[PDB]
């Protein structure tokens, strides 16, 4: 049963690749390649919904 | 309708220094800069 | 390989798929028979 409807309230600046998320109504793929030295923390991939505060 | 109802913002004015000249209080770099408390953020429609 | 990341459309070109249609370094294929037969219709 994998429609859990989870929502992730993450800050807009805390997430990684802010330039990747630029674009209106555009399917922008994000890779789960985690950089160990970046302060921009990676996303959690299998969340269904996201809110960028 | 979602873009015309929900707005983003981006502090770009003032640009202070916090123990480093590139390190703004708004988090971005000094060259990267293009609440309003000591940030002077500007409201704009959301592009994300 | 896709579990780390491949992003398959970036993995493809015309030429990469084309060499993949010609090499036989594995399972046997019947393309040698078929493309000879349809160029007999193109002969």
């Amino acid at each position: 049963r994998g429609k859990i409807c989870t929502i992730g309230i993450a800050p807009w600046g805390i997430v990684e690749n802010q330039e990747d998320l630029i674009g209106r109504d555009v399917v922008r793929p994000y890779q789960t390649m985690s950089n160990p030295m970046s302060k921009l923390t990676v996303l959690n991939s299998m969340h269904s919904h996201f809110i960028l505060a | 309708w979602i873009e015309r109802a929900f707005y983003k913002r981006e502090c770009v004015h003032i640009i202070p220094s916090t123990k480093d000249p590139h390190r703004c209080c708004c988090g971005r770099l000094i060259g990267q800069h293009v609440w309003s408390i000591s940030k002077h953020t500007q409201l704009s429609p959301t592009d994300a | 390989l896709i579990e780390n990341g491949v992003s398959m459309h970036r993995f493809l070109t015309i030429s990469r798929l084309e060499e993949l249609y010609n090499t036989r370094h594995g399972p046997s294929n019947t393309l040698y028979h078929l493309v000879r037969d349809v160029k007999k219709r193109e002969y």
